């Protein structure tokens, strides 16, 4: 079993890194001069996107790209998007988060080809020049997101007790990949940085229930937890849907980007 | 990227040549790095740290790996990572502990230079804080897998007087080997650092290297060392043994007739433990040479060694005057 599997009650994940939604929405208002808020959420599911994609390019495991994805989000969680490119960030989370889940230094060539082969083949629509950063770019920028992040590298995610939830429930091939794939959903929202991975994996499995029309009433009421937390969750979770229906991220992203406030240089 | 977002955090970075004095205060330098004994500029706290260095630049496997780990880890018997100090300039990551004054691997050449053994009280509460040490690592999943004299840390004067602190320098003498890897084993286990513990134990109660060895995972001079001390395992005692890849390379090698007068008890007995001593019978269970026959760290400190008098001690040195050397500057 891996490390620290146990210990997420007296985690750096736990104890600094799910934070206040009041302290989240108050940070956020910098970026909110330049972007809705609608805008905002539409533009954090487009970098939740091109961080699935350059992982699926480089032939990195799903937990990679999760904490890759976290990192991301827990950036700018605190800092505007202005301060760092977040075309530069979002490779430079998967590099990082890819020495931290023991897969390897993805080498200068890969990681700069993966960059622009994704950029271009999958993202053309929002982006017309080519990825434009070199390795000395992401080797700064993980300097300044291993400081953001007050060297918190291990991070905690719902996949593994969604995995016992099911398994003690029974229902494994029934239920497992429909609430496996709503897990991954949830990272186009500020889920993660808000709620216990476990509180997020229950969630997405009552989800799972209710979409397939299995009762799991009984079993959910035997948990010891708080289900006024689930249910907030499960609301966000249905949001998303609604918002994902409504978004055609192909269309709009290139205006949303330009919308986007960019890195003053120097005097 | 911003310029104004860079210049507001340059100018809040602590740097490490700002805040601690290091200049000439070098303790120890190795594959890890280098390592200084380094105090506050800026005299709030005036108490001692160790100050590394790591190797490289930038993020390495290593210092991503040390980062990770340490940031999380929370125990009074594991060496804590206070804070880490990343350098812009030149790429060096900086990593600020715990400083200890003390360690096994000297404490342990002072008595076996004064011909003084250790004293009982302190061995049985050097052997229950590293089994504490471990079991909260092992329980974490968190393996060592270079457990030896060097890597116990104790802590001197101040208010961890005499806690051990488990450290290491990031190996990853086969003194402390046990036979699966010897053999050829692919993988590290809890049972690996169990082995190593007892080899720490048995070096405190006599002082000598329990498996000294002159100086491809097959050894050839390291288990005839092994089967010296301990006699050559019977099928009973390591049904498993024939599934180690080289197991072959042992039977072309060696004969069970070689080593039949050969034992443990015999072992110790001449070194002066007792064979009756709950110490030994502690000692036999640590050191059994099929690695799924060796008790766990947890079952070790249930074991009645430390229920008999002399009780361990959160200090090791029991309030008594520390003989032993500070480190020396290079
Ligand atoms: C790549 C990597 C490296 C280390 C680690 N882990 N892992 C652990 C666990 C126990 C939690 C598993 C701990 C550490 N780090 C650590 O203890 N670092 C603290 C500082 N280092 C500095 C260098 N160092 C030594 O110099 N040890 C040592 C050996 C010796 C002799 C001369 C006896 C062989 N002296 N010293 C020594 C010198 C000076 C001081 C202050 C302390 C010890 C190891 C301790 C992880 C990843």
């Amino acid at each position: 079993d891996k490390a620290m599997a146990g210990n997420f009650w007296q985690s750096s994940h736990y104890l600094q890194w799910i934070l206040d939604k009041q302290d989240l929405l108050k940070e956020r208002q910098k970026d909110l001069k330049f972007l809705s808020e609608e805008e905002y959420w539409k533009l954090q599911i487009f970098f939740t996107n091109v961080i699935q994609a350059l992982g699926e390019h480089l032939k990195l495991r799903q937990q990679v790209i999760a904490t890759a994805t976290v990192y991301f989000k827990r950036f700018y969680a605190r800092y505007s998007l202005k301060s760092i490119d977040p075309v530069l960030m979002a490779p430079t989370c998967v590099f990082l988060a890819s020495k931290v889940e023991e897969f390897g230094v993805v080498s200068n060539t890969r990681l700069i080809a993966a960059a622009t082969s994704v950029l271009k083949t999958r993202f053309s629509y929002a982006f017309p020049k080519e990825f434009p950063y070199r390795m000395n770019h992401i080797l700064e920028c993980e300097f300044y997101l291993l400081e953001l992040m007050d060297c918190c590298l291990i991070v905690y995610h719902p996949y593994r007790p969604l995995l016992q939830y099911v398994q003690d429930m029974g229902q494994e091939d029934m239920l497992l990949p429909l609430a496996w794939r709503i897990v991954n959903d949830t990272y186009r929202t500020d889920l993660c940085l808000l709620y216990p991975p476990f509180m997020i994996a229950l969630a997405c499995l009552h989800v799972a229930c209710v979409v397939q029309q299995k009762d799991a009433r009984q079993w959910f009421a035997e948990l010891s937890v708080d289900m006024e937390k689930i249910l907030e969750i499960i609301r966000v979770i249905l949001k998303l849907y609604e918002q994902w229906k409504n978004f055609d991220e192909r269309k709009e992203m290139a205006t949303i980007l330009s919308k986007m406030p960019k890195p003053k240089p120097p005097p | 990227m911003d310029y104004d977002f860079k210049v507001k955090l340059s100018s809040e970075r602590e740097r490490v040549e700002d805040l601690f004095e290091y200049e000439g205060c070098k303790v120890g330098r190795g594959t890890y790095g280098h390592v200084y004994k380094a105090k506050r500029k800026d005299g709030k706290d005036d108490k001692d740290y160790a100050l590394k260095q790591i190797e490289g630049t930038g993020i390495s496997m290593s210092a991503c790996r040390e980062i990770a780990l340490l940031r999380e880890l929370k125990h009074p018997n594991v060496i804590s990572l206070q804070k880490v100090f990343l350098s812009h300039a030149d790429r060096k990551v900086w990593l600020l502990f715990d400083y200890a004054e003390h360690d096994l691997w000297h404490i342990i050449k002072f008595h076996r230079a004064s011909k003084v053994q250790l004293p009982r009280g302190m061995v049985k509460s050097l052997l229950y804080q590293i089994l504490d040490g471990i079991h909260y690592l092992h329980a974490n999943w968190v393996l060592h897998r270079d457990l030896k004299p060097a890597n116990i840390l104790v802590m001197g004067e101040g208010p961890e007087r005499g806690r051990v602190k488990i450290a290491d320098m990031g190996f990853a003498t086969f003194w402390y080997r046990a036979p699966e890897l010897l053999l050829g084993a692919r993988h590290y286990t809890k049972a690996i650092d169990i082995w190593a513990i007892g080899c720490i134990f048995a070096e405190l109660l006599t002082s000598e290297p329990i498996f000294h060895c002159r100086q491809n995972p097959y050894h050839h001079d390291q288990l005839d060392r092994i089967f010296n001390v301990m006699g050559f395992p019977a099928d009973k005692d390591w049904e498993d043994i024939k599934k180690m890849p080289e197991h072959s390379t042992l039977m072309k090698d060696f004969r069970r007739n070689t080593y039949t007068n050969c034992s443990l008890i015999k072992y110790m007995e001449k070194h002066k433990v007792k064979p009756d001593s709950k110490a030994f019978h502690l000692l036999q269970k640590l050191l059994t040479m099929d690695p799924i026959k060796r008790i766990t760290s947890e079952q070790a400190m249930q074991d009645p060694y430390f229920l008999e008098d002399p009780l361990p001690t959160s200090d090791v040195f029991a309030g008594c005057q520390i003989p032993y050397p500070k480190r020396e500057f290079l």
